[PDB]
């Protein structure tokens, strides 16, 4: 165990590299906390839970989660009956119980290194073919959950639904969309205003249609890399190592994080506004309405106007043939959302019709928002960003979107630190460079 | 009938809670670790049957 | 909220999720026997 | 909340039984 | 006036650095 | 030689140039010099961009009547909106410029250049046999950057709310943004202050002990610092005595005896203070803000007993009002 | 549904279950059954148009969309009351005006 | 380990008791919960002017309702 | 304008190009040692 | 715009006059042997 052989104590971790044995011991302790974490909010917020009043009210992170995939959560959004959300928690649970069991005979009395008991679980990390056989399987498995996914979606029940004619919530999917015209094609859509990269998702079935891709190309990653072997190329780059691998792996989740990141905060489609609190845009937006058709319901006509601004009260027409709000509002026209659309016209909104057309969801919900615009403190002082002491809250769908970013960001470091002690390693000079001969003492002195 | 359950549900965290304790302590001294311990064999199968009447019985229960 | 059959147990359902930061908490004590070695 | 803390001790305190116990009877840690 | 000078004040900074860096003394070993 | 690719690659990578141009300077040196050209001609005359098509346009430029101190160049306006803007999507060159697009412009090479950069820094270390972790150190304020030029924005789904760049511009920035969301009270940049001052400090402290300890091998007449030999294998600065120094001065305990272990010390406490702001900041463009502690403190009468951060969140109050 | 085709041919032919389920007898053997399985087609039915970005633009496609979130959308809150006359009337009015309006976008 | 089980809760028993007993309030005169506002009168004790706060203070001091 | 688009891509499309080859092509073989 | 009139002269000093002092002895310097 000791420093002797590996290096100090706070680091002491990585004196694992070379045992597998206790590798595996490591991960799939570590994967039994993930998961029991996991059940012990469910059950946590499942106490504390209120299910009358709508799930952003309650400073709920986790049981949105399991509602968007439609259980319980009735139509209106109604979190009809919990009991499935409690049998989700408990079984991650009793899963875990399972986990760190195994966690633990990996870590003491499981064989100290796997080349032996089992040569086809041993692995050498520079081997480039026994391992590449290992991320065959993973991208296999890591494949079928996606699949899976779907069956949820095309067969048990159905996934939750942001637009539906009315209400919004529950439908099962009869086709997906798939094909490259709108699928390979849709990712390469803008990142910036307006077009989103993919927080655009407008549809639904995007996604259920999307995932068989990603299904049907993850199961041929596997029969893919279990049936093939790296090429030059390959080898020339990439610095296979012990290390690296872990430094890829940042990378690639680093960047999902900011992703993820920015979903919560945009995509209305996936999480839908009704349970996990209202977008960013939405809010200011929704509010911007609420003004509009109070005003507009006595005595006062705000279509055609000027305001002290100078811009008009409500409407202006936008350089686009669509006529939008005003206010700090303009600077989100882009955003759809389930209510806001149909109140829209061809171009824009349509006046006469925005009065007629408000339904007794619509204006209650729309302004439901207008309370919670995504604002508060970390001791949740609430209300408007200066407004005192009222309406205390913090959106959920702000804390994620901050929570995984703050993460993501570490990522991007943890990235940047391990290729460069992977590199090095390889190198052979992380050991510090040598006092012998410094390999810049003979260079050319420019 | 839930309190006859409930005793017999909290019955379950404290043999678990207890195996909790026990399982890594039969590792940490590997003289008679295995043997003199088949405990975890005798207690890990009795544990298992310890969840199945948690479930199946509420359903009927509640 | 908590089912009926479970209604009572309020510390353990109060606090789960704490525990999983205590394993990182432990890991220090477990160094701390071993004394940083 | 009169044994919020109560059940809590039970479990805090019971992680370091692990390490007591293993120091005490001097086990492989 | 008022602006040339800025932009002056500001070029020989940058003719400074183009300068600095090139130009300097190599500092040789021993 | 055997090949012009073969032997240009050779070049790029080669360690003889006066400045280093690994790889990622195949993007940095184009980017960044592309970005100064259209920044200091943008800054010197740029047409009065306008923030709001409502009309108050606004000159940041140096042409119209502004010290350096008033000038920055003008973010885009919110009519564009957070969508990308280049040249030829917008309809005329002048609209181009009236809508705030040098702005838009700079931004994207100055960040995409800088990024490169992070990486140049790794990929010449890399090549003089040396352990790379400046980039990682230079990913603090490569943090920043992104944080306040491209994520703020983002929140505020517009460039407008981005940070104007020039010496007053971002003065109006802060204050704007102290206004909607607190951010002193905030804790993570509280720890930002102590990951800056701490940096100041120690740059004080570590640089004026060593000082404090020179080996003398000049004449008081001659300058201190000649002595010093360039490839001097001597140590120049005693520990021994600049050791109980410190080590007298304070208890003994804490005098760090192993520089290896201080520099890096030295080098992790300003890094990681400033990590927490640009995260403090991203944590802000979500609007999540600082607590402000606010009637903390009532009396039986229902009264307002106004405890300070009531005053500041007056203060703020006062600001947002002002900006609209 | 059983929506097959373009939108054309199948949007009319929706109205011609739309239009008719508006006012039916209460006391029949099922108007709600009927009235549920029918609004269930909306659900089929306006999913798939959702995913059209051509559709969005045009007015006679957001017509319809006009039309079924007016209608569907009561069905949520409270289904067993039926419409209110003054929504029932608006709404052919609304159809009326789409197939005309369609109209105009093929033959325009 | 002799007087440290001695000392310790002797003494931090005394400050315990100067909140309790209040001792501190008038020791350091700082105002009590309800007494801010003698009568109603909503405005600011605010001493004013030199060699007189000593008879000052104990004006808005002496209504205290 | 339309021109110049086409040429921000085309000249953007090189470096990027010439970019990646870089690491594609034995980056590890350019060190000190090995 | 409006300016004081005689500023300008205020940098000209303040530049050259630190500048050429440093210059001075610089130049002095590279005559040295
Ligand atoms: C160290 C720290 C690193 C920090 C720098 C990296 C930051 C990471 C950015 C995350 C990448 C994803 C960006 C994203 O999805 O980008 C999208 C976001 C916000 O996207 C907005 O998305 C909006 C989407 O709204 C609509 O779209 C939704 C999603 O489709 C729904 O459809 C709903 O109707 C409605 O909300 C519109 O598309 C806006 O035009 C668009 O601005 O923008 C963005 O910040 C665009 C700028 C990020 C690009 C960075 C370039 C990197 C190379
Ligand atoms: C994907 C996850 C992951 C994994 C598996 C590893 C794996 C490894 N890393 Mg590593 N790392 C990662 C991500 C990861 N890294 C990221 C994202 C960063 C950037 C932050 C780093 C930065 C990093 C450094 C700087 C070092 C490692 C090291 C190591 C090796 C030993 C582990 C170690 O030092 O534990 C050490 C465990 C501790 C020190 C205990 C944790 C104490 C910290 C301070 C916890 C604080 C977090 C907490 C939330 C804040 C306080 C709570 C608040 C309420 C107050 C091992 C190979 C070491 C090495 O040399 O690698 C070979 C090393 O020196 N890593
Ligand atoms: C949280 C994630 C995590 C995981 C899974 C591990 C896992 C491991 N670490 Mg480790 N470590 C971690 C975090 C983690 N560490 C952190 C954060 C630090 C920095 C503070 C370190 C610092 C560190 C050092 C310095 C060293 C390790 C080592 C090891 C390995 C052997 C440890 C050992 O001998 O156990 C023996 C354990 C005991 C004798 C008693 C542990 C208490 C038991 C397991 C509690 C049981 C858990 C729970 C209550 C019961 C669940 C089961 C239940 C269902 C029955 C092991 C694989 C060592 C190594 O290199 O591997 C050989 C080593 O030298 N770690
Ligand atoms: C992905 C997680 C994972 C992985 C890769 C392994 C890997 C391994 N386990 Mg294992 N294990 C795990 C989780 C894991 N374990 C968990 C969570 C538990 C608790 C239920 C166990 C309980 C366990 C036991 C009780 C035993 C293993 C054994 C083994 C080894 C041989 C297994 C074998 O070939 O069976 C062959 C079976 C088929 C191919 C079917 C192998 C190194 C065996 C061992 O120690 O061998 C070295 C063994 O006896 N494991
Ligand atoms: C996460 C899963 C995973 C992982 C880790 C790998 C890992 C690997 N694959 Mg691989 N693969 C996977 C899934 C995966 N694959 C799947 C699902 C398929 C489809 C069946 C394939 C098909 C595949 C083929 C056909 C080959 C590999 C090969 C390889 C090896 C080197 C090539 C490589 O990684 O490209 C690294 C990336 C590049 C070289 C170029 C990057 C270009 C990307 C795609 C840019 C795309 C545009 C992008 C959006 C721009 C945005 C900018 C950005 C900042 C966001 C490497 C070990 C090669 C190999 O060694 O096999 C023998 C090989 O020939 N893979
Ligand atoms: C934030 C910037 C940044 C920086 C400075 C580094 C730094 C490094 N990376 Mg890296 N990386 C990053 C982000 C970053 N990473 C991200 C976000 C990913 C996504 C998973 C990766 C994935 C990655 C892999 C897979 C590998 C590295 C590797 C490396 C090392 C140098 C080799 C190399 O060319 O890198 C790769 C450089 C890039 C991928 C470029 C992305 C960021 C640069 C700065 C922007 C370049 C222009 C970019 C394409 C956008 C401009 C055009 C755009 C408009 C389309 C070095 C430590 C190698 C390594 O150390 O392995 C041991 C290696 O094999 N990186
Ligand atoms: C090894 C090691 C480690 C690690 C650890 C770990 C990672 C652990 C894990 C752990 C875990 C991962 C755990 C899990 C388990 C589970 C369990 C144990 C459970 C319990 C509970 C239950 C069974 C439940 C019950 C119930 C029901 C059923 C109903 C309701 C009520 C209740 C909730 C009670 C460390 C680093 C520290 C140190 C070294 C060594
Ligand atoms: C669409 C969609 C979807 C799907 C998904 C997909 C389809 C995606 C894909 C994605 C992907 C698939 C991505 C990719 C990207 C790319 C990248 C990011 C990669 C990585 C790699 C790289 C980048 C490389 C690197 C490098 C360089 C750059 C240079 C040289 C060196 C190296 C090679 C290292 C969903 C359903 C969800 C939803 C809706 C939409
Ligand atoms: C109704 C109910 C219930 C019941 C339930 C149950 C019946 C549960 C189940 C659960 C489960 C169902 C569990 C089982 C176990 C499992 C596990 C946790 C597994 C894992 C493992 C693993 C994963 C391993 C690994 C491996 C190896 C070793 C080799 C090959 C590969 C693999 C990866 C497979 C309760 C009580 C909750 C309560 C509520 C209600
Ligand atoms: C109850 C229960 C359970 C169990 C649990 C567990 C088993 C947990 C563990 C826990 C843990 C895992 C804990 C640990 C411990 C910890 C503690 C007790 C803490 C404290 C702290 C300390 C002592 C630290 C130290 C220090 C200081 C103070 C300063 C300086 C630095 C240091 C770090 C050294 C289960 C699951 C079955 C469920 C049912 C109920
Ligand atoms: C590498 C850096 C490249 C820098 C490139 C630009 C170099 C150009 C340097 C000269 C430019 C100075 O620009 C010049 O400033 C003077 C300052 O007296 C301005 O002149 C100023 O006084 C005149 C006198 O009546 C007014 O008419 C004028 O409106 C006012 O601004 C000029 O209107 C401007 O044309
Ligand atoms: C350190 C190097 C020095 C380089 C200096 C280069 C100076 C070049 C001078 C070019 C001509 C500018 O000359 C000067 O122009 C300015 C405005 O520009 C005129 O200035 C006049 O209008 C300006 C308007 O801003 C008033 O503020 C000013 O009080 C008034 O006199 C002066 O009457 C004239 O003297
Ligand atoms: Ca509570
Ligand atoms: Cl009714
Ligand atoms: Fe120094």
């Amino acid at each position: 165990d000791q420093e002797s052989s590996g290096f100090a104590w706070w680091a002491g971790n990585a004196r694992l590299i070379n045992l597998s044995g206790k590798l595996l011991g490591a991960h799939v302790a570590h994967a039994g906390l993930i998961v029991f974490w996991a059940g012990a909010m469910t059950l946590f917020e499942l106490a504390h839970f209120i299910p009358e009043k709508p799930m952003y009210e309650q400073g709920l992170i986790l049981i949105p989660h399991i509602a968007t995939l439609g259980w319980g959560v009735g139509p209106g959004g109604e979190v009809v009956d919990t009991f499935p959300f409690f049998v989700v928690g408990v079984v991650h649970l009793i899963s875990s119980a399972v986990l760190g069991f195994g966690g633990v005979y990996h870590a003491i009395r499981g064989p100290e290194t796997l080349e032996e008991y089992s040569s086809f679980f041993g692995y050498d990390w520079k081997d480039k073919n026994k391992m590449t056989t290992i991320l065959g399987f993973h991208l296999i498995v890591l494949g079928i959950g996606a699949l899976l996914l779907v069956a949820k979606a095309m067969f048990f029940g159905g996934l939750y639904d942001t637009w539906a004619p009315g209400g919004g919530d529950v439908r099962v999917i009869t086709n997906p969309t798939l094909d490259p015209r709108v699928i390979f094609g849709y990712l390469l859509k803008s990142p910036f205003g307006g077009e989103g990269w993919i927080v655009s998702v407008n549809n639904l079935e995007d996604v259920v249609g999307g995932h068989i891709w990603i299904g049907l190309i993850c199961i041929a990653g596997g029969i893919w890399h279990i049936l093939t072997t790296p090429f030059g190329w390959a080898r020339r780059a990439f610095i296979w190592s012990g290390e690296a691998y872990l430094s890829y792996s940042l990378g690639a989740l680093s960047m999902m994080g900011f992703i993820a990141t920015c979903f919560v905060w945009f995509n209305n489609t996936v999480y839908p506004s009704e349970f996990y609190g209202p977008t960013g845009p939405e809010a200011s937006q929704a509010q911007a309405m609420t003004f509009l058709i109070r005003d507009q319901k006595l005595g006062a006509n705000v279509g055609s106007a000027q305001g002290p601004t100078g811009l008009g009260k409500y409407l202006m027409r936008s350089p686009t043939g669509e006529i939008i709000f005003g206010g700090e509002t303009m600077r989100f026209w882009d955003f759809r959302g389930p209510w806001l659309e149909p109140l829209r016209g061809p171009n824009g909104l349509d006046l006469n019709k925005i009065k007629n057309d408000i339904q007794p969801w619509q204006e209650r919900r729309a302004a439901e928002y207008m309370t919670h615009a995504p604002l508060g403190s970390l001791n949740s002082v609430g209300g408007v960003a200066t407004e005192i002491n009222s309406v205390n809250f913090v959106s959920p769908r702000s804390w994620l979107a901050t929570s995984h970013f703050v993460l993501a960001f570490f990522f991007l470091v943890g990235h940047l630190w391990h290729a460069g002690r992977a590199r090095a390693a390889a190198a052979g000079f992380e050991k510090g460079i040598d006092r012998e001969s410094e390999p810049v003492l003979s260079m050319p002195s420019l | 009938m839930t309190i006859l359950f409930q005793l017999a549900l909290a019955a379950l965290v404290i043999l678990s809670f207890v195996m909790v304790i026990g399982v890594p302590v039969a590792y940490a001294s590997p003289q008679d670790w295995d043997r003199s311990k088949q405990l975890i064999f005798l207690g890990s199968g009795l544990w298992i049957a310890l969840v199945l009447v948690v479930g199946v019985l509420n359903f009927f229960v509640v | 909220k908590l089912p009926e059959a479970y209604a009572i147990f309020d510390p353990l359902v109060d606090v789960l999720p704490v525990i999983p930061v205590l394993f990182l908490a432990l890991a220090f004590v477990w160094q701390a026997a071993v004394g940083f070695r | 909340v009169i044994a919020q803390l109560t059940m809590i001790a039970m479990i805090g305190i019971a992680g370091p039984m692990i390490i007591f116990l293993l120091a005490v009877r001097r086990g492989n840690l | 006036m008022e602006t040339i000078t800025y932009v002056f004040i500001f070029a020989c900074i940058i003719a400074l650095f183009f300068f600095a860096i090139f130009f300097r003394e190599p500092p040789r070993i021993t | 030689s055997a090949n012009l690719w073969e032997r240009f690659c050779n070049w790029v990578t080669s360690t003889d140039n006066r400045l280093y141009v690994g790889w990622f300077g195949v993007i940095m040196i184009p980017t960044l010099l592309a970005a100064t050209i259209c920044f200091v001609i943008a800054f010197i005359a740029a047409p009065p961009v306008d923030i709001d098509g409502i009309r108050e346009p606004v000159s940041g430029s140096l042409l119209y009547g502004n010290n350096i101190i008033t000038g920055a160049v003008v973010p885009s306006s919110n009519a564009i909106g957070l969508h990308f803007y280049p040249i030829w999507e917008a309809a005329s060159l002048d609209e181009w410029l009236y809508n705030g697009g040098p702005y838009q412009l700079i931004i994207f090479h100055f960040l995409l250049g800088a990024s490169c950069y992070m990486g140049r820094q790794w990929e010449l270390s890399y090549r003089l046999g040396m352990r790379p972790w400046i980039c990682v150190a230079y990913s603090a304020p490569l943090a920043s950057a992104f944080a306040v030029f491209l994520i703020y924005p983002i929140g505020q789904g517009s460039f407008s709310d981005g940070m104007p760049l020039g010496i007053s511009g971002t003065f109006n920035f802060m204050i704007v943004f102290q206004a909607e969301h607190n951010i002193l009270m905030h804790p993570f940049h509280q720890l930002g202050v102590a990951g800056v001052f701490g940096g100041a400090l120690f740059c004080a402290m570590h640089g004026s002990l060593v000082t404090s300890s020179l080996i003398r091998e000049t004449t008081e007449t001659e300058s201190a610092n000649y002595g010093y030999k360039f490839g001097q294998e001597e140590e120049t600065y005693n520990i021994v005595a600049a050791h109980g120094y410190f080590g007298r001065l304070i208890f003994q305990y804490a005098s760090f005896n192993n520089s290896r272990s201080l520099h890096f010390f030295l080098a992790a406490w300003p890094v990681v203070g400033v990590w927490f702001t640009a995260l403090g900041i991203s944590t802000m463009a979500f609007n999540l803000n600082g607590f402000n502690f606010n009637h903390s403190v009532i009396d039986a009468k229902g009264n307002v007993i106004n405890t300070w951060a009531d005053i500041i969140n007056r203060a703020n109050l006062g600001m947002e009002v002002m900006h609209e | 549904t059983g929506l097959t085709g373009n939108f054309r041919e199948d949007t009319l032919a929706l109205i011609s279950s739309l239009r008719e389920a508006i006012a039916l007898p209460e006391n029949d053997p099922n108007k709600k059954a009927a009235q549920a399985e029918a609004r269930k087609k909306l659900n089929d039915f306006f999913a798939l148009y959702r995913r059209d970005d051509s559709l969005r633009s045009l007015s006679s496609f957001m017509t319809m969309q006009t039309a079924l979130n007016s209608l569907a959308g009561h069905y949520s809150s409270y289904p067993n009351r039926p419409l209110p006359e003054k929504l029932k009337a608006r709404l052919e009015q609304e159809f009326k005006q789409v197939e005309l309006a369609l109209d105009r976008e093929a033959k325009s | 380990w002799v007087i440290h089980s001695i000392t310790i809760p002797a003494l931090f028993i005394a400050g315990w008791l100067f909140v309790s007993t209040g001792l501190a309030y008038d020791v350091f005169g700082t105002p009590r919960p309800d007494s801010y506002y003698a009568q109603e009168q909503r405005s600011i004790p605010l001493v004013t002017d030199r060699f007189e706060a000593k008879q000052q203070v104990e004006t808005f001091l002496e209504q205290l309702k | 304008m339309e021109t110049l688009k086409i040429t921000v891509y085309i000249v953007v499309t090189f470096f990027v190009l010439l970019f990646v080859f870089g690491f594609l092509s034995g980056d590890p073989a350019r060190n000190p040692k090995r | 715009m409006e300016v004081n009139q005689l500023g300008l002269i205020a940098t000209a000093l303040f530049v050259l006059v630190p500048s050429v002092f440093l210059i001075i002895l610089y130049v002095q310097t590279e005559s040295q042997q």
